[PDB]
């Protein structure tokens, strides 16, 4: 294992080798202005990571920095992008853990993996841990027919997430998790997550800025009204608009006949095809040919959940 | 010489 | 784990000795214009894996290649053939996954296999992964009797499939094949851009199938293809070929070739190589095997692709 | 290993290295007057740990001191705080063992670490063992998906915790859970105190707010009686979250997302003295909801009102 | 290792030096069998199983050979660990103790030789008594799922060792779930008894036996405390007695006086009677460790298979 | 280590000392072959299997080769170690008693040496019988749930090792857990029934030969009131009847005083008929009708009776 | 190795010379027409071995020649009999693979046997190759309390499946076969047990040297044993020969003139009631229920 700041070291003797390897295997040029919308989550990340890095003498006592956040939303919007954005625009080390890192064949190895992960993230830096797809780890705790090992993992998260019984040693940790199904988390894990936030499907102006964002670098015409393109995609997610943009970018290639031109007269026409601009007809043909990943029941259930038990 | 230890694995 | 292009080698020090054998066990020719009809899948495959091979300089930035496709439809309609065709037509490595290979005994000995497979497919040449019958692997997550060994495969697919995106090592294209497309997730179908439904029947293409299959050197008087193509009602893409095999065995079964051993074997065999087939054994084959296909599956798939299909 | 009182020493020769290391790994100055309410468990701790040091000639025969106590209630009411307070106020040695320090891949360690734990806790001092979240450790024995190598741990607790008329050394066993009806029917008999902990009512949350807000400058616009009257059904942790989010809302009154570096370190000193007015609570009361609706609380109340030993 | 009777000595050479330390670690006159109340049948078989073959050993011969096994079964709070200590007090036999935890080892093939060494030493010393606690572990039918391989050979070594010599051992065990026992193991246990929860008459003798030594008022009506319990576990009666005796400290407000004027105030308290107010306040506070279905299921099991 | 008949000597200089100590430790009360009630067929096959070649060794030359392996399957308490101990008494063959704790083998590759040295030592003493009790242990599947990569080697060495004559006996309570290559290799698989209403009368009238019975001669009635007793329990019934003769006179109150002639007044007392009525209300059979029918179905699907 | 047709010889000098000596011992006058049933398997063997090698273009494309076959049935059917019958009937180099030609002392020589076999199979002739008891060598592949050496032998066997040459296999428990094997096994036909005629010949041959009464009739015995496999008639005659002993009383009498009664027993002869009592008690080794699970498998996964 590498050393940390101020030349210290970790004495990892009491664990076996492959546990250390399996946690060691879970360790730029983006920006936090590349996230359209989401003001409050940017506010919490502003006042929980970037502000204690500058002025730590303000955040002590009752104004302790937060130690929890869970993002609950429908599965289209950007919940992974915000985590990678905060991973790039920081100076703190990042730990991504998915549901297949906490897995082994022997008995009682998941627990020691979680223990080693939390101690290492405490040792290295004021770090940040991203446990994506949290619902595959913490379900309920007394449901019908869960194995006798996942319940120990839930117990380990519960006993480790609060702690640091010494009032000193303000070595900060900030745990971040994203899920689709927030009505299936155990209650003793749910109150450990302060700042449970809802994320919506984007509004009109968010979609307008999305199409403004996605179409840069590629030349477009000057007859494109973005307003009708906003007003017709009522119900699209934040992930289908980029797919619509990609289909409207490749429809100009499907408009000409390159499937017929085989081998010959292929490399000679591709050099002048790159300058052909993108007109309104490609957007109309892509818009007729792309339908959203619909089913608005799930957005309804998730928003009613986070309006009942949520804390912004 | 050679000795033998025992393991415990779980399965579903 | 032999090798790859440019003489490099893999370092699989992280896994056991039985897991890597299960993925190594998952790795003839065919022609592209054998597959008749279905121009849309040809379009998507041509703008997906064909044109990025010769011209990598056009596909950069916004013009990134695709990474997913789903073929919905009735069973036995030519999906494995398109898989083999796009395998052999290019210089790509070809993996194949069913539901019967992602199963082992120990808990957590299935999830390393999927991550190992995806690490190999990024490690090798630009490749094609054919995951067949995902209606059993991916159900719904919030089911009633969903095991605690089935959710983690879905979670591993969702985390691995969309992976940290700047100019990757090689493109990898995953296919799909499913008879029941309404029973799929809401987070897995989003990773599958370009979902498309393909139908079974035709009249003129079934005629072209007969003209591409009935390669019998006899039967110069069995040219009844209008009625033979009008009698293909509800017959899937395998049904006409099985009918042709039935007719070609009923050539030597309509004539008494039973118990011709010792007496009159070679002359009865050599006067039969030019023996004229007619509508007799064809009529025997017509009323022998009825199609076991129901229209409810086709109607519900055509209803499902109407709402949530991005052609 | 450490020494003990009177300079003796344990003899761990029949055990391997990592066993005594893993029990070695489980071995400020807050007072007990920070806990709001909860008189009954304070009474039992007073007459069970505090008093047998002062007058030891009293607790002699039928008045033998207690041996076990399970706290049960809805999550987030103050269970681990009483344990840490008793650890910091007494003079005993303190073991915090939880259900991850009892497992190893070898055969025969899940039952030995428990025995070495109890023998060291008897060897040292009038000690206190604090097993946290025992619902994972002790389930029902005759159950469906029970692995074999947990029955050894259940039998080891079930034998060890009641063992002549000699050996006047004391060990007190404290345990907390929030699903008590999944305890085995033979392990609930060992725990002879099964108190229930309630949610705070309308006279306790006022005192909890008044304890939590001292140390930060405030105004006198605040009506604590209304703030207790609207915050109904909350946890303790939600009350502390409310009292924190009010101050962070006071940070949000100065829009600091625009400024970056230029006199920013000198900007917050104008904010570091600002008062906390009533609009801050009037925003935080709709900013925060409770943690979980009442369905576990009624199950624990119907459980401890039939099988509970107050 | 000590020497047995008649100055003999054992040859423990084939066994490793930590097995012998374990069995040596497995190995007075405090209480008596008149302390424990009720339970006439197990007292009878204990009287005709260890006491009487010490007086007239020329009578228990042939067909009249003494017993070789017994297993108690009942609810988990009625007293079946106590009788083992009582018979450990009132005999002159080398009493062993073996639970389910000092049989395991992380080497292959040490968990079956411990049992062989245990039975060999139990033969070698004396007319001994071994007491196996919580036999539901190491029990259970062998055609179960998830049964590890050494945990089959333990039951095999037991089943070959518990038969087949005027040197007596009398194995006894105790459990809470007798139906999860192996089938070919509960034949070797020659006497399977049932232990009921105490009726309305034994509870009065429990209350009277408990309150001795502590000065009480002579006006405590024991019959009402007997008839009001009605379903108590038998061990809960002692807890009710302890709560009613310690309740006098929760009457005098001893929360404020600390150190000074308190160490004499408890001396003023130390000779205070336990009046009926303590019992009437104690009955509103203590409830049984209930769920009487387990008693009913063990009663039906030992009424369909039990050898009283 | 002793010699054998005709002064031959085994050259056991090729192994360690604790191995030969173990296999010699696995090597007299004369019981009777007619001291067991029932089961005439197994007595016939034992008579043909071990006694008849001693008398007439010319008959067993070609196609009449004597049997070489055998297994009894049935419920616990039908006396499967009783036939083994009886035939160990009343024969001239050198008996052996192997077990699963006799194959502990803390090292690696040492159980294999033990089994091979056992079978080579068995071919030294010429008439030999090997008695493997409870072959369920070491007799699981070769790809089962709980297995190391070492016990499979034990099973394979046992299968090849079985090829100067010996004869192996064995028994189980659970027959269906056995293998296939191990099952086909054993030539004779025999079910053992529980005693019927006619054998029980002989069993209870035969066991009661020391104590004086007077008039409880309703042995048909005593065999008719016990429906499904499992053979090893009626002896417990007679034993409980004797102790019920003891329990009638209250002797728990006497403490030393005159307690020697009080037993002399009870050492001459006879077993009356009141003892059996209190004896039937205090003994129930150890099993229900569950394992017996399963053993019957397994012996009907594979038993060459 | 000897030569093949048209005068060539294999050069396996890169591999060892005792591996080829271990496979060279695998390449008769069996009953060619003397099988009085199962004419369908003879028809498919006549039309898949001989007829596409007499008229090679009569079976091509749509009239497809097969490439594999997994015979399922009892261990008493004549898979070896018809296999050697096609060996002595066709002009093919009949190889054999048992359960013992997959064991070698080194590591890495347990996989080259399959490769060298497939090379010889493509080199020699219009061959037909057979592997016996594939369900015993290859069950489920990737287990962990099965060590990796048999996993690698099965992996090299599936790696050498892509071998003209016709591969063939026979099994006894067919649902134990793997999922990747049956997709290459185009036909798994159900093979019923043999007839009245087959047992009487082994009855008449297996009872040599034994004094028999001349009142016994082989027809009545041969017609009442419908359902017996090959070793069961040997078991039946063994129980008859021991019933000869079981008629007398020898356990009760001893010592006095026992050898006279034993000399009378050795002088004695078998009756017809001896065969009656032997047949009225002796059961088959497997009950008629594994056939039902075999027909469930050929109905579910098999092409039958
Ligand atoms: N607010 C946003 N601003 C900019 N881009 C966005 C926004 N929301 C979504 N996107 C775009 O949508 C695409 C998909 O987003 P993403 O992959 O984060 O979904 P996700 O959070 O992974 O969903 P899930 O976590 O449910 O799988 C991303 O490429 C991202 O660029
Ligand atoms: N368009 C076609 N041209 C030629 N042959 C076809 C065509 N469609 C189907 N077939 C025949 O049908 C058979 C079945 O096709 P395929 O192997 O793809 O089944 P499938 O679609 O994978 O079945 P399933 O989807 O149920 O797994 C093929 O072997 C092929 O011979
Ligand atoms: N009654 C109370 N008095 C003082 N502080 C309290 C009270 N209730 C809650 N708190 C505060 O709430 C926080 C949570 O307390 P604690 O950690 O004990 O919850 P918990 O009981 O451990 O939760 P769980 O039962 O789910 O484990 C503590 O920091 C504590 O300061
Ligand atoms: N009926 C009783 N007679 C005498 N003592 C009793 C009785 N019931 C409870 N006790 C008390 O219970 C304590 C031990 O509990 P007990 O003897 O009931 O073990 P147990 O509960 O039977 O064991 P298990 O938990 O395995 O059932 C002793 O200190 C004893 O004083
Ligand atoms: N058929 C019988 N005749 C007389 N006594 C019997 C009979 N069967 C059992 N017994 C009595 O029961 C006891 C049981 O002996 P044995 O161990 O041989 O039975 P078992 O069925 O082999 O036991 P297990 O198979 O459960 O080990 C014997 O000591 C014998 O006294
Ligand atoms: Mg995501
Ligand atoms: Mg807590
Ligand atoms: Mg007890
Ligand atoms: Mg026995």
């Amino acid at each position: 294992l590498p050393q940390n700041s101020a030349g210290d070291s970790f004495d990892a003797s009491a664990y076996d080798a492959y546990i250390v390897q399996a946690v060691r295997g879970t360790m730029n040029t983006m920006s936090l202005d590349d996230i359209i919308g989401m003001h409050d989550v940017k506010q919490v990340l502003h006042e929980a990571v970037t502000l204690p890095l500058l002025v730590p003498e303000f955040f002590q006592g009752l104004r302790s920095p937060w130690k929890a956040m869970v993002l609950a939303g429908p599965p289209g919007t950007g919940k992974t992008l915000i985590a990678r954005a905060i991973a790039s625009e920081s100076s703190s080390t990042f730990f991504t853990v998915s549901s297949t890192d906490l897995s082994s064949k022997w008995r009682g190895d998941s627990e020691k993996i979680v223990r080693l992960l939390f101690e290492l993230a405490r040792f290295y830096a004021p770090s940040i841990i991203f446990i994506d797809q949290i619902d595959t780890l913490g379900g309920q705790r007394g449901n019908s027919g869960e194995h006798e090992a996942s319940r120990r993992v839930k117990s380990e998260f519960l006993v480790q997430m609060d702690g640091s019984q010494n009032k000193f040693d303000s070595r900060r940790v900030f745990v971040l998790a994203a899920t689709n199904i927030p009505w299936e988390l155990d209650e003793a894990l749910r109150r450990r997550f302060e700042k449970r936030i809802f994320i919506p499907l984007p509004d009109i102006d968010a979609r307008k800025k999305l199409i403004e964002k996605s179409m840069e670098g590629t030349p477009k015409s000057d007859e494109i009204n973005y307003d009708d393109l906003a007003a017709r995609t009522e119900g699209f997610s934040g992930a289908d608009v980029v797919s619509l943009c990609r289909t409207a970018a490749i429809n100009v290639l499907r408009r000409y006949d390159t499937k017929s031109l085989r081998g010959g007269e292929l490399t000679a026409a591709m050099e002048s095809l790159k300058a052909e601009l993108v007109r309104n007809i490609d957007f109309e043909a892509a818009l007729q040919a792309v339908s959203p990943s619909a089913g608005p029941d799930t957005m309804l259930k998730c928003k009613e959940w986070c309006d009942s038990f949520g804390a912004m | 010489e050679e000795e033998e230890e025992e393991e415990e694995e779980e399965e579903e």
